[PDB]
């Protein structure tokens, strides 16, 4: 079906091998001179792509057969599988609760004659996981139309087979790319935190500045005081090296063995502290590495199976294979990023007591964080929309609730980056819930 | 639905058609200059071919 | 060479007349001709030797 | 008496949508009662014709 | 070897039978109206 087809379809020549040997006066190319059929092996050496037909070469009629089929078969596996956390078979939802620490108040006994059962609530954050790939695999094998691809009854099973390792294939790639894309996610919504490097690559001074700025943030990321400087929630948690994990590419592990490892008398001091997993890479524009728990994937299992139908009208199979699963970043894990590129001075303002449910008439204190970048002021702007009938917060975080407010309100924390011309605003929300009130009177003086 | 056509004389593809009738079969040609056409041609269609007519 | 496929996004709706449909497999494939043909001679007095 | 068909054309693409399509047999019947009923009188005399 | 091959290689023919099929109206290849399969046979039967 194919009559006019050439070997050379997407060759891209740099130069004919055959007037290089032919027309060789002396070069390199003189040893394949006294080769008998140099002109043979240079026109099919590299495979045909389309088949077409030989003739033979004693009796021309007679059709050159095919005299082997091989099959290839592949293996691919997920590299982060390990950073999955079990399988759930019902319900839907994960619910991560944590509690945080709490702020000391100064002893006074004079305020403490009143404020005894006076209550102050724990500053527990709760993040929530839900069910998000919810996929399928399709697969056709026409039996009887196959049957003309092949002569061998163990060939033709063999490559049945290979359809049926190519739908796992497919399974564990994207179960890579799936999470893959949690990292690109999680660093695009802002969350991550960004330690700014300069490309390891383009020095081995930029090189070993980039393991300095390692070993400093892991040794951070598990000190025993904990730090809020870490997540994205802000909480005050420690990791240990045990649960950290490294998620670089196969360019920095090559350029921390030849230049940095080797040199090296004692391994166990320019090594990448914990963990190293090596991956082909993320596709942000300026991140490098991630360093991360294991906590902060939280990849469950909802459904793994395949199912079958015959068609007997188009003599088919069908294969289905079904792939349910939670892919979710818990908010609660050290994770940071190593951006090589130019970076904004905020990355994201939190608002931590993000569930707010303030009674009619009553206030409440709110408490905005900065990851700034550029380590600048950076002041906060409060605002509160969707209430818009007597009252909002003040300028540090105090609501105020008026006595008519009956509609959901929205807390924002804003810092206004960028230029005087054009204003970009990094901005932190949170709502507020008005559970009302009774026994007051529509008048006073 | 579709009918039988007997065609009249060379019909391209992408032309113009307008019907006619003679024996029996309904005629189809390239429609006259400055008028309105009944059908399109999808392929080529010799001088005396059946073909059909994709309403 | 037997490759990879896609996902398609899980919908309970469309599943009711697209059962039976089809999804062809991604296959490459390659064919290698009998190159070489060598021929090697020597021979061998035997007698003019001696 | 059911009675041949037709042949339609093999086709991976017609057949995904009609995989439950219907086709009623070609059946005639036919139907014969009873039409004969009639009875054969002989009489014999013995002891005369003995 | 042998790029520029047609089926109908050293054939002269009396008639079209692709055409006297479609073409057909119950001048005695209504037989041939059926057969879904017509024009595959009739392209590669002769060898």
């Amino acid at each position: 079906t194919f009559n006019d087809v050439k070997t050379s379809l997407g060759i891209t020549e740099s130069y004919d091998i055959v007037n290089a040997i032919r027309n060789s006066q002396g070069d390199n190319f003189k040893s394949y001179v006294p080769l008998a059929t140099a002109n043979n092996v240079a026109e099919v050496g590299a495979g045909i792509l389309i088949n077409q037909t030989v003739q033979n070469d004693f009796i021309t009629s007679l059709v050159d057969r095919i005299g082997l089929v091989v099959i290839r078969q592949v293996s691919l596996n997920n590299p982060l599988k390990k950073f999955k956390k079990g399988q759930i078979p019902l319900g839907r939802t994960i619910e991560e609760i944590y509690t945080d620490i709490t702020k000391e108040k100064q002893y006074d006994a004079e305020e403490a004659e009143q404020k005894v059962f006076e209550r102050e609530m724990p500053n527990v954050k709760t993040l929530f996981h839900e069910r998000n790939r919810q996929g399928f695999y399709h697969q056709t094998i026409q039996d009887d139309s196959l049957k003309t691809a092949f002569v061998s009854w163990g060939n033709f099973e063999s490559f049945v087979s290979s359809i049926i390792n190519a739908i796992y294939n497919s399974a564990e790639v994207d179960e890579y790319e799936y999470m893959k894309l949690l990292v690109d996610n999680y660093y695009s919504k802002g969350l991550f935190t960004t330690v700014k490097i300069d490309e390891p690559t383009s020095s081995t001074g930029a090189l070993t500045e980039f393991v300095k700025k390692m070993r400093a943030t892991a040794r951070k990321l598990t000190l025993p005081q904990g730090s809020r400087d870490w997540n994205s929630m802000a909480v005050r948690t420690r990791s240990y090296m045990e649960d950290l994990h490294l998620i670089i590419d196969a360019d920095l592990e090559a350029e921390l063995d030849v230049d940095v490892l080797a040199k090296a008398f004692n391994m166990n001091r320019t090594d990448f502290l914990g963990n190293v997993t090596v991956i082909d890479g993320f596709a942000s524009t300026g991140l490098e590495a991630v360093l991360v728990d294991k906590d902060w994937f939280m990849v469950y299992d909802n459904l793994h199976k395949m199912e079958t139908v015959r068609n007997p009208r188009g003599l088919y199979w069908n294969y289905y294979y079904h792939v349910w699963q939670t892919l979710s970043v818990s908010r609660f894990a050290n994770a940071v990023a190593f951006v090589s590129g130019d970076v904004p001075a905020v990355t994201q303002v939190i608002v931590s007591p993000n569930i707010a449910a303030v009674k009619q008439g009553g206030q409440q204190q709110f408490t905005a964080y900065v990851r700034a970048t550029n380590a600048k002021d950076h002041k906060v702007v409060w605002s509160v929309e969707g209430g818009s009938t007597g009252t909002a917060i003040t300028g540090d975080g105090l609501l105020s609730v008026s006595g008519n407010e009956d509609n959901q309100l929205t807390v924002k924390a804003t810092v206004d980056i960028g230029t005087e011309d054009k204003p970009k605003l990094v901005v932190g929300e949170a709502v507020v819930s008005i559970r009302p009130n009774n026994a007051s009177g529509g008048a006073q003086a | 639905v579709s009918f039988t056509a007997r065609a009249k004389s060379n019909v391209m593809a992408y032309r113009l058609l307008a019907y006619s009738q003679g024996d029996d079969i309904i005629e189809i040609s390239h429609a006259a200059e400055n008028t309105i056409p009944d059908y399109v041609a999808v392929k080529d269609v010799d001088k005396g071919d059946l073909t059909q007519v994709n309403m």
